[PDB]
RNA sequence: AUACUGCCAGCUGGGACUGAGGACUGCGACGUAAGUCAAGGAUGCUGGCAUAAUGGUUAUAUGCCGCCCGUCUUGAAACAC
RNA sequence: AUAUGUAAGAAGUCCUUGUUACUUAAUUGAACGUGGACAUUUGAAUGAAGAGCUUUUAGUGGGCCAUUUUUGGUAAGCAG
RNA sequence: CCUGAAAAUGGAUGGCGCUCAAGCGUGUUACCUAUACUCUACCGUCAGGGUUGAUAUGAUGCCCUGACGAGUAGGCAGGCG
């Protein structure tokens, strides 16, 4: 009793039904993946930053 | 006979007319329909809108996120709108003379606004007050806080909090959730 | 609660365009022209007949 | 059975180039990459490490790292009925810029000094860019361009 | 708080007023079609007494009826008529012709007849099937003062606005086409002059760009 | 359907480099306009590198006969596509306007060859006007000189369905 | 001149289907003007019957059409159950 | 050729750089920022019939046919 | 067009029949009719709206407007027993 192997048939009309719509873009992107010298060096730099700023506008 | 560019017959996706049968609810969301329709302000219409909410959908607001929120900077004077149960907070030691209309109050909560020396105000006197919302700030509980949320989106790497009974030692700590036992989610 | 067609009933035409009373005064549907005979250069037909 | 490895039917998309093989020149050493740039994948079949998947051939996507030697790619990968998110850790060997925004960057200088002018004129910029019209009329004359008749051909064997 | 004749006779002297504005505007509208009209027959004359040959400019804007039904069509047709607004068979729209219209157009021939329509057709086709989209309802013009309160900003205040706008393609001729919601025409009143329509206009068949027999076409459905 | 002969010149697309091109011209016979267009720039692609797309029309004009109600011989040099090859072929007519020389050759061609309109050529259809020079017998048949002919067999079209007489074909 | 084509907010007739709405309000036209109108949906005049006459139900006849349901199945009227 | 990635802006463009344990020979850069110049044309077209976002659950997981591309086979109302 | 051209019940351009066709090829019109298209009425569904009079009407009431309607497996809703 053979059957049917594979057929991509049909899987486009399925995807688009609701399909396809673009990725959810977002202001700051998440920092996962980058070199964790700069990631220290940058919470180290957002942390001078933020006082800073503080110290100007307390 | 149409290239129909849409789904048919497709209804709002929103609530309307609450699905409460309390008549008193009923009675505010005449009001507010009425409201929103002759006022033009936009605090009627979302006031009728969260009339018609769900009960998780109406989180329940503490006193202490009613004093966050009047600590802000030119909101000490404004009437706190929840719609919804106030709950009490034995987490703050002082509660300032604000109006909060609400359309619960737990005894606690209303007992410490009036010892504050506020006035804890249903939504029909709210309306009276101020028709149009005028000088009002709305408050909403934490909506996605509850224990039934925390489950949602479960999958692996998604750190969502498994369906479980019994938790500890033994209960799905094991093969899956370790590097020990095979892998890690 | 019904569509009355311009192009038919005379009053909705008026209504929609004050101008189509004028047009049909003056007969601007079937308007003259002013005859100035510009003759075509000879290049042309013969072009035009070149077997 | 069938084989499906990472550098299946690659056979022709990795093939160095006519006449181009060997050594890679220097310039796409001394090219800089920051964190947002747009970035077209074309893989080097000279060099073996940080090579993209053959998916990724032709792709063009944004910085999100750089690392001593290397870029990390956002690609958007149609997967199902979704986009997701990939973070391709790349050589600039197989890296290259892209000049899909440069012309739009030059687009939005040109038109900000157009602004400019306005600002001190309004002579009517007409910042927004159009697609090309219909063409209008023209007059061809035929002084010394009487036009030329021409008949079908009758059919010939030529062989 | 009487206000029985004196705000009626206000609003009628207004409406008077706004009446006389669409009266010299529709005049001002024909003349500058008649001189259109008799600036190209002249150039033409002209060129052909200076020995030249007078080019027509391109024409700007189109007529386009689906003429296919709804049952198997390609994505990518399918698609275009969806953007063309074509959702259904004789339905119409004008178009406003570039480039990227153009290939639309192409990409659509097997399943609509369009052309270049005249001020005769277009005045016509506005006039008796003429429905425009307020709130997302398809409602008659049948007034020039629905024309006026969804179109005034862009200074067209009447039907024969709106007209001259689609005709002598404006600088709002997308925001009135839009308001503009797609002509459902019937079948041609004699028939589509062919045994088959789904072949090309040049084979004989009815699809594609039969340029200036759209009028007839339009007019007969119409 | 009726077919008209038309004047379709067009030209390349003038460019910068060399502005005017040659502005070539043909003799095209088609039922309309649009036709008369897609048939010339079908024959120009044939001809010369050019589309649609590269070149445009300066001027279509329909050409009317010079004299629409005098007979004349017409010679017609085709070239048509058969099941199995292409031929070139020369008939002739004997009609009033070359427009319905034309659609006479095209049934014609349909007729002897089931050749149909798209795989037809009319390279030349020049109008011959002396004897000795038509070459077909079944046109040299009618410039028989002082030529007359009875129509034997009348069939006359009745309108009722019934008749209460018997027909005659007298003429 | 005629033909062919385009246009007319050109004119003049013969037919058919429909008459939803139910005080007014609106947009317009008419010598602008008191008022009238074909202008946000049929009124006016008239006749016969007032009863199985119309109509409903039912049985038949006639014209056209109509395979036996349920099921499993890619597919059932199936010589599948 | 057809299909295919990206971009066509306000989360944008340009400026003495404020922070840093990163980087630089070096207030060199890198990243993130304060402040500053810029709408009624905020930067192609067409449409948009609302956009986005969750939760939960049914049935299904034997398919088959047509045009075109195509494999095995002499071929098949064959198999893929 | 003819020869090439042979299969089993009697037999199928659908049939009758048709020969300057009612055949073949190609042009031109006229005409016929789908549950399709246009316009109208009515039903339901969806959507957008209007509406606080002391009055005799229960505001999921009274209304205006537009667009839609195929359906197995299946889901939900409003109802009948």
């Amino acid at each position: 009793a053979k059957s049917k192997n594979h057929t991509a048939h049909n899987q486009t009309r399925k995807a688009h039904r609701n399909g396809i719509k673009k990725p959810k873009t977002y202001k700051y992107p998440s920092l996962k993946g980058v070199d964790p010298k700069f990631r220290r060096n940058h919470k180290h730099a957002l942390h001078g930053t933020a006082k800073a700023l503080a110290a100007a506008k307390k | 006979g149409i290239d129909h560019t849409s789904k048919q017959h497709k209804r709002s996706g929103h609530r309307t007319a609450p699905k409460s049968d309390n008549v008193y609810l009923k009675l505010l969301v005449k009001l507010y329909t009425f409201l929103a329709r002759r006022t033009d302000a936009p605090f009627n219409k979302v006031v009728l809108k969260a009339l018609f909410l769900s009960k998780i959908n109406r989180p329940p607001v503490s006193v202490s996120r009613i004093a966050r929120a009047l600590k802000q900077e030119g909101a000490a004077n404004k009437t706190v709108v929840v719609v919804g149960t106030v709950t009490d907070d034995a987490r703050i030691f002082e509660f300032p003379k604000t109006t909060v209309a609400a359309l619960r109050f737990t005894a606690g909560a209303r007992a410490k606004i009036v010892k504050a020396g506020g006035e804890c105000i249903t939504l029909d006197q709210l309306a009276v007050r101020a028709p149009k919302g005028q000088n009002t700030l709305i408050l909403r509980g934490p909506r996605n806080s509850r224990e039934a949320v925390r489950h949602f989106g479960m999958g692996p790497h998604k750190g969502k909090a498994p369906r479980i009974l019994s938790t500890g030692r033994k209960f799905e700590r094991a093969r899956g959730r370790r590097r020990s036992k095979g892998f890690k989610v | 609660v019904l569509k009355k067609n311009p192009l038919k009933n005379k009053q909705v035409l008026l209504r929609l365009n004050p101008y189509a009373k004028v047009f049909a005064a003056e007969k601007l549907g079937s308007k003259k022209a002013e005859k100035t005979g510009t003759k075509p250069a000879a290049v042309f037909t013969e072009t035009l007949k070149h077997d | 059975g069938k084989s499906h490895g990472y550098r299946s039917r690659t056979r022709y998309m990795f093939q160095r180039d006519f006449r181009k093989h060997g050594a890679v020149h220097l310039s796409t050493y001394l090219k800089v990459y920051k964190v947002g740039d747009i970035v077209d994948i074309k893989a080097n079949g000279s060099i073996q490490k940080g090579m993209p998947h053959k998916f990724y051939q032709g792709k063009t996507g944004v910085v999100y790292n750089v690392t001593k030697s290397s870029v990390g790619v956002i690609i958007n990968k149609m997967v199902g009925n979704r986009y997701l998110e990939k973070r391709l850790n790349l050589r600039v060997e197989h890296i290259k810029h892209s000049k899909c925004r440069q012309e739009f960057l030059e687009r939005v200088k040109a038109n900000a000094a157009k602004r400019a002018e306005a600002k001190a004129q309004g002579v009517a910029v007409q910042l927004k860019r159009q697609p090309a019209q219909p063409r209008e009329s023209r007059i061809v004359s035929t002084e010394g361009n009487v036009p030329q008749t021409l008949a079908p051909v009758p059919y010939e064997t030529f062989i | 708080a009487e206000q029985v004749a004196a705000e009626r006779a206000a609003r009628k002297a207004a409406n008077k007023e706004k009446r006389a504005i669409i009266l010299e505007r529709n005049a001002a509208y024909q003349k500058e079609y008649e001189t259109a009209e008799r600036n190209i027959i002249q150039a033409k004359r002209d060129a052909k007494a200076a020995g030249s040959y007078y080019v027509e400019a391109q024409h700007k804007l189109v007529f386009v009826v689906r003429i296919k039904g709804i049952n198997k069509i390609p994505p990518k047709p399918r698609k275009v008529l969806q953007l063309l607004r074509l959702t259904r068979i004789n339905s119409g729209t004008f178009v406003k012709v570039t480039k990227a219209t153009l290939e639309l157009l192409k990409l659509i021939e097997p399943y609509v007849a369009y052309g270049y329509p005249s001020y005769s057709t277009i005045r016509q086709l506005v006039y008796k099937r003429g429905f425009g989209k307020i709130n997302k309802q398809r409602v008659p013009l049948s007034d020039n003062a629905i024309i006026e309160a969804n179109l005034g900003k862009y200074g067209i205040l009447s039907i024969d606005d709106l007209i001259h706008e689609i005709i002598t393609v404006g600088p709002h001729f997308k925001q009135a086409n839009n308001f503009l919601w797609p002509f459902k025409l019937s079948n041609p009143s004699g028939g589509w002059g062919v045994p088959r329509k789904f072949k090309h206009f040049i084979q004989g068949g009815s699809f594609g760009n039969r340029e200036e027999f759209i009028n007839k076409l339009v007019k007969s459905m119409n | 359907a009726h077919f008209k002969e038309y004047q379709v010149i067009g030209r390349r697309l003038p460019t910068e480099s060399v502005p005017e091109p040659k502005l070539f011209r043909m003799r095209i016979f088609a039922s309309n306009e649009v036709i008369a267009k897609s048939r010339y720039w079908y024959f120009l692609q044939k001809l010369h590198k050019v589309k649609k797309a590269s070149g445009e029309i300066v001027s279509i004009n329909q050409i009317n006969e010079a004299h629409p109600t005098k007979v004349k011989n017409f010679g017609v040099w085709v070239r048509y596509d058969s099941r199995s090859g292409t031929h070139n072929m020369y008939k002739e007519i004997r009609d009033v306007s070359r427009v319905a020389a034309v659609e006479t050759l095209y049934q014609d061609m349909a007729a002897r060859h089931r050749a149909r309109f798209r795989s037809i050529h009319i390279l030349k259809v020049a109008e011959i006007e002396k004897t000795a020079d038509v070459k077909r017998q079944y046109v040299k048949q009618f410039l028989t000189k002082d030529l007359k002919f009875p129509l034997p067999h009348r069939v006359q079209k009745s309108t009722k369905t019934f008749s209460y007489k018997r027909p005659s074909t007298f003429y």
